[PDB]
């Protein structure tokens, strides 16, 4: 079983940053790859005491690059699976996919089958990008077009950050993030999907940290990508595989946008005071005040979520605790899912960073709901774009590039058909 | 009059994990296959599930199935792991992902050949055999797909012997995936032919009996295994040690399975006390006898007290009194005279053994064979039904080629199988 | 011939607790269930109060309720603690609060199949019974909600059986609770027909009995218990221990009970004596028997000379001489023709069984059914028709769907019982 | 079998104060949280050797709470258990209920059903609050309000202080303890009254100490509390339970305010000459000179009243005890009162507490009374308000805030029937 991850864009390299120290703290193994088994998921051996990872970097600046080469994580990385460009996207779509798109594109993708030798049971990839920039939505949509093609049946995961409504850094977000929906729609089996804006509530509010920057959001990300696989990595009670997780959740072709949230997150003092407990903490994933996007699934009806517990948990009681829940109609379901929950249990505890927000736990949770309270975070968005193009605002910058006027339309036509699939299940 | 063993899935190993454990302390069996025991009784019909090799060493007649690697090393490295041939170890390295339709199709179409290799060599090293016996999760997708796989191919070879499965079928109390249903529906369709004698067990009674009448606080698989192989154990317990009355195998099926498609049982055991109420008892036969037909005590989600039973079958161990269990088995009858049907008098097997089990002086087995079997299905469908109808989660399986005259026809004959038991009544 | 015991409320516990710690005395069980004993006698009727278990241990026949957990510890931690099985332990969790209307409806609904479940498993261990015997308090929720509750199920499955109830009746010049009148006037309209024999016990009297006869000045509820204890032990001494003339449940019911609505006893004991006066006394029949029918030992708050006794019975232990127990018998007759009822010649029924009380040569017991009990229950209806006229108090019982023809009948039925003592007096 | 407590007001964090020192104390456990059972009723376990308990600080001002953050008691609270606002009420019964409230309210309403989801057995809840401010009374009453809608039969008891008639601090009290009579006598099970002035008599004259300050007069209330829950928390002779307790006090609905006392209170010197028996301590507590708040039973008939004995006592006596005071013509109670007492001993002694004022007991006795004299209570302090009333004074300031003219009108209605309720069963 074997699985590679790709970053692109800062944003990828520094949620990927923050993952790959994680993950060598999990498995004992030394910045330098010596390890003082079952790492081989993500890691190679090179004949003796030396572990490299199944990574690659993809960026077109060099500056956010140039900080992994002389940091203290730089004899982790093979060297020529880190590659850079000379001039950047300039925050557009209309540059990423086809003028700077292309005199790249191929030569990752070599890499990626070189990657993909070692392989002998490959199950899929992982994408670390964000929806604001204009590298990571014009050559990350290029690679999955690229991707897709070239395998086909294994599936593909990756890691979006949305825009949010109102606390937004830049002016022309609206373009990009519509435009990117059309190859995260058609080219990816489970689509992950998270906000800049729930991160921060998370840390006034449960973490109660007074000034969180971009160090401790990714932290948080981190975490969650640690869960989902420890399935592989780990052996327990019950398991859950990636293909076995897809069947389960994702119920018609075109809903797989599963939304995230876990517990507990919990400061150093006030970790003394609560029992943590099995029964407890499946209650606080539920809570709508920790949802890693800013939906209430009041207005929600859901038909899946998966819980995923680490640590020291017996089933006995996950039976009651599922039970519990099913008896309140103020969390609601479907009606044509009598059961609707999935679940996976693991023998290993979750393991806490140095320098991080989080104090040791025996037990942990993570949940994947697909809920159809989402329909509202693209709608709410549309507007904002819909407003930009009747006056045709910055279009002279992508026209220039290629894309022609009707590739809006497109744009709105794809997210307009979306918008019904939630309504007609829902 | 030996008998071979298959098990599937990664709910079938721990249910076979623990029978392997017991049954080597029942015969002496060290963990080495060495052998320490007392009896000459143990090696009188040792062979039943083991078979001779070099050295005074005994390995026994296990046919190991997987279709994912994952659960392979823990009973490799487990206690008595060592005891399995090698070889026997037969698995895949894909997975299922909780499908039947890869189970049957996909997968299973690949990796059965590597067991039927093994099997047929299992049956030909043996004399005179009787039957198989596998066991096994309904529903799981491996499981589901490679046991029902397996079943067809091993019945068209041996239409003549006796076939035997013991399942787990799923309740929604307990309910833990969201296609359960499927799974559940689309195997039915071949046991009710393709097996001669069916044992079903539900994961919410198993919680039922732990927590109340054995005081367990915390119940896991490790104790829920136990109670299901201490079952299996009882059943051929004549085919092993000596007694007054004799019944193997092919008397019960002839005795209570009165018609050919009514064949699924409901299990139970007794004595079950806890080690702090267990000063406080007799020991006599009357307290085995009313503790069996106790609805609070069967192994499976139905109360028989909603219907009439058909027939029955109780299994005793021990040094006992031939009179004061056919005399007890009358006083159940006309006391309880509306229970029973009316027109099968005398509705009791019955069978003694001597050879007690190990630290006790006596305990029982019933097999009742029941008309509340009706409601475990009307009870899984009503599930199907509200699912299928809307065609939710079915592009999963409809990639591998399956039609809707499948579940119709899985609907159909569910439907024909429940009519069967409802006029019988 | 033998009977199952039950308890109910916190003041049946403590009540129960003395009877099983004497009992066990008489017969040699330690408290772990072992035997001790001599006599070959302890063993020839021991099956009336305890089931044999294995390994040579017995186990009471006493199925033990309550309806809050507070109480139920210190049974279990006290002395003689482990000699009852932990399942006969039965109790609610929530409370009554002093309530007659949830001590019925709304908690002793759902504790009675429970318990009810458990008597009928007492009930088909023994081979022959012939009757249940129930120890409660008519003042307090529980004790006269549920056991009345009892009285009335088991009853309607054993209309042919004996029935007996030992209850504690409360009195004005020890009133302890508010609405006492409430309770003991709601219950008594279901003994006056759904029970076969009543013990009435003041707890005004217990504490007259203690200062003066046998001089305490600390009367806790270890000794009060422990005077009650020696009656009830004493009316079953014949089905334990042979003697020259026998009488068991049944004879003194037909011999006691003229008609079937006068069935309220009156208890008393002789001797009672303090441990510094007990030296200067003769060990002679005519002592105990003065003391019998003497109106300052006996056990209520009733005087019998302001009536004339029915019937009485007589209960000797020791080795005695059969003429002198009825030559006495007739001499106060004789003496005292004016407190008997005239038109029943030679009122007084008589027994003798040989083994005595440890530790003494004789004693003697009192059963006399009197025409003095109509006192007891106007002096209680006095309290209670000062209360309802007001309508004090009722909207906590009207919450549960009472009705004031609830409280009429109350009164009406006590007026009813009232004039048939008179009459025939 | 659980019970919680909730704090409000300066006056709740007065009083509650002191009673989690002598909780702690009764039960060996120290302020770290540790034990050095049956103390579950109050506290909760987690994990091991960590105790803390089941209350809620609720405070309108940040003064009086940082009190308690920074004292010597601040290891014992759940940070989120002490909840503050910005601004204090400001004397207004109007901006308590309405304007200020409203935007706390729902704070802590989060937080009480999360206390009661750890209950199992939840009898329920002790309310420490007073009429003299306006957080106490406007606030207060917002929260019953709210809480017997969300549990309806379950209990809820309070412990009012009332404002005295001639030894008081403010200028318009007679408006917030008039406006709260509708709240209370709707909605409590059972309310407990005292005034402030009669607690400085009880400690003029018995006690014999100088000067009672603030600190005293609340362990005095302290020992109260402790009384009626000892029942609950261990085991004795003859037993009461909370509902086992107002079935034989409150004699018809409307009708749910007892008098307290409590007896012995004794100087350290005059402890050595008396001789501490049941004989007499039951009768300390029916002198007039010893009741708790200001009234004269003399002129009032008594018809129910309760007996708490803790320590070494025996029923024979109690009984006697009881019946001596019965041949009084002097105490006198109602005709259909036949008998009143309702009697439950408990065999744990109480516990002194250090830097108190008052002497070890082996055994002490807690006396509740539901008499008429307290009607004298009300009557004579609605002259007051209607004195007030008769000019207008004040009136705009509680008009600007949303309340309407008539308001006083059931106020003066409601406390009008009320009394007329203490003379129809009188
Ligand atoms: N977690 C995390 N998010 C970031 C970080 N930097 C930027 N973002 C998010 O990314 C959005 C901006 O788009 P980017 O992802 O930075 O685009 P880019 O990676 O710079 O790529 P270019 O458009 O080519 O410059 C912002 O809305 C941020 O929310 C970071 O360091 N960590
Ligand atoms: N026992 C006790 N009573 C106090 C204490 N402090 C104040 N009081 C009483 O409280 C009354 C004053 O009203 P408060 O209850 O304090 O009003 P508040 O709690 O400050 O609420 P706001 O009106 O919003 O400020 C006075 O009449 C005192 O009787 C104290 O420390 N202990
Ligand atoms: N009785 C019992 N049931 C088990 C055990 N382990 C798993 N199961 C049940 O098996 C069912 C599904 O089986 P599954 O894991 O899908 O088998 P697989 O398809 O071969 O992997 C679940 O509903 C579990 O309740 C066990 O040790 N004992
Ligand atoms: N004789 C006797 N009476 C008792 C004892 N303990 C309590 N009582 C009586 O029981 C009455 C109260 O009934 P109670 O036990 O509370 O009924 P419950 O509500 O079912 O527990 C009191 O009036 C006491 O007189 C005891 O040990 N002996
Ligand atoms: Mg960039
Ligand atoms: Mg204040």
């Amino acid at each position: 079983r074997e699985c590679i991850s790709i970053h692109v864009g800062q944003a990828g390299v520094q949620i990927g940053n923050a993952c790959w120290e994680l993950y060598c703290l999990e498995h004992g193994i030394q910045p330098d790859g010596q390890m003082p088994d079952s790492f081989n998921t993500f890691f190679s051996e090179t004949g003796a005491g030396k572990h490299v990872p199944r990574a690659v970097f993809v960026d077109l600046e060099p500056t956010v690059v140039d900080e992994v080469r002389t940091g203290t994580y730089r004899q982790l990385f093979h060297p020529e699976q880190l590659i850079t460009g000379k001039e950047d996207a300039a925050n557009n779509y209309a540059r990423g996919h086809y003028t700077i798109g292309k005199e790249i594109v191929d030569l990752v993708l070599d890499r990626i089958r070189k990657l993909a030798d070692q392989c002998t049971g490959l199950q899929g990839f992982l994408i670390f990008h964000s929806f604001g920039g204009g590298t990571g939505s014009g050559f990350t949509s290029l690679l999955m077009e690229r991707l897709s093609v070239d395998y086909g049946k294994k599936s593909k995961l990756e890691f979006a950050i949305y825009p949010a409504p109102q606390v937004s850094t830049a002016v022309v977000e609206p373009y990009n993030s519509i435009l990117t929906t059309h190859t995260t729609l058609e080219h990816s089996d489970c689509a992950f999907m998270v906000d800049n804006e729930a991160i921060y509530d998370i840390c006034r509010r449960n973490l109660d940290i007074e000034r969180p920057t971009y160090t401790n959001l990714n932290r948080l990300i981190g975490q969650i990508v640690s869960s989902i696989t420890a399935s592989l990595r780990f052996d327990g009670a019950l398991n859950v595989d990636l293909t076995e997780f897809q069947t389960n959740l994702v119920p018609y072709p075109r809903i797989h946008f599963p939304l995230v949230t876990y517990a507990p997150v919990i400061s150093a003092e006030k970790a003394y005071h609560e029992q943590l407990s099995v029964a407890e903490i499946t209650n606080a994933c539920f809570e709508p005040a920790n949802q890693m996007v800013k939906c209430d699934p009041r207005h929600g009806k859901y038909m899946a979520c998966c819980m995923l517990y680490r640590g020291d948990v017996v089933p006995k009681d996950v039976n009651a605790a599922i039970a519990t829940i099913k008896t309140k109609r103020t969390i609601q379901f479907v009606d044509w899912c009598p059961t609707g929950f999935k679940v996976g249990i693991n023998y290993q505890p979750p393991t806490v960073v140095p320098g991080g927000d989080l104090a040791k736990v025996q037990r942990a949770v993570c949940m994947l709901s697909n809920t159809t309270a989402i329909a509202e975070a693209w709608a709410r968005l549309d507007h904002k774009f819909d407003l930009m193009y009747a006056k045709r605002a910055f279009v002279h910058w992508y026209v220039g590039e290629g894309m022609e006027e009707g590739e809006f339309s497109e744009a709105r036509e794809d997210l307009a058909a979306l918008e019904k699939d939630y309504e007609e299940v829902g | 009059r030996e008998i071979v063993h298959i098990q599937a899935g990664q709910c079938g190993n721990q249910i076979g994990a623990k029978f392997w454990e017991i049954i080597s302390d029942e015969h002496g069996i060290d963990a080495t296959g060495a052998y320490h025991g007392d009896s000459d009784l143990q090696l009188e019909r040792i062979n039943v599930y083991y078979n001779e090799a070099s050295g005074g060493k005994y390995v026994p007649r296990a046919v190991l199935v997987d279709l994912e690697p994952g659960t392979m090393d823990s009973v490799r490295s487990g206690p008595f792991g060592q005891i399995f041939r090698p070889d026997n170890f037969v698995f895949g390295q894909s997975g299922a992902g909780n499908n039947w339709a890869k189970g049957h199709y996909t997968e299973g179409a690949e990796l059965v050949d590597s067991v039927l290799d093994v099997v047929r060599k299992e049956a030909e090293s043996c004399d005179c055999l009787q039957g198989f016996q596998l066991t096994h999760s309904l529903g799981g997708g491996t499981g589901s797909g490679m046991g029902t796989l397996l079943i067809s191919k091993i019945r068209e070879e041996y239409p003549d012997r006796i076939m035997n499965t013991y399942s787990v079928v799923p309740s929604p109390k307990v309910s833990d995936t969201v296609v359960e249903p499927y799974n559940a529906t689309l195997s039915v369709h071949q046991l009710v032919e393709n097996t001669d004698e069916t044992y079903c067990i539900d994961n919410e009674a198993l919680y039922d009996i732990c927590f109340r009448t054995l005081k367990l606080t915390t119940p896991t698989y490790g104790d829920l295994n136990h109670l299901v192989s201490l079952t299996m154990s009882g059943v051929t317990t004549c085919l092993r040690f000596p007694g007054q009355l004799n019944a193997d195998l092919r008397k019960l099926a002839v005795n209570m399975v009165p018609f050919p498609r009514l064949h699924f049982f409901m299990p139970g055991f007794a004595p079950l006390t806890s080690r702090g109420s267990q000063q406080y008892r007799a020991l006599t036969v009357p307290e085995l006898t009313q503790q069996m037909f106790d609805a609070k005590n069967m192994m499976a989600a139905c109360d028989p007290r909603h219907g009439r039973y058909l027939t029955v079958a109780a299994i005793f161990r021990g040094r006992m009194s031939m009179k004061e269990v056919d005399e007890q088995m009358l006083n159940i009858q006309n006391k309880n005279s509306s229970y029973f049907v009316e027109w099968i008098p005398n509705n009791v097997k019955t069978a003694v053994c001597d050879i007690p089990p190990r630290g006790l002086k006596m305990s029982a087995t019933f097999i009742g064979n029941s008309t509340a079997i009706q409601e475990l299905f009307k009870r899984i469908s009503e599930q199907f039904t509200a699912m299928f109808r809307r065609k939710a989660f079915l592009h999963w399986y409809t990639g591998e080629g399956m039609d809707e005259m499948e579940f119709t026809e899985a609907e159909s004959n569910m439907n024909d199988l429940v009519s069967e038991y409802q006029q019988y009544q």
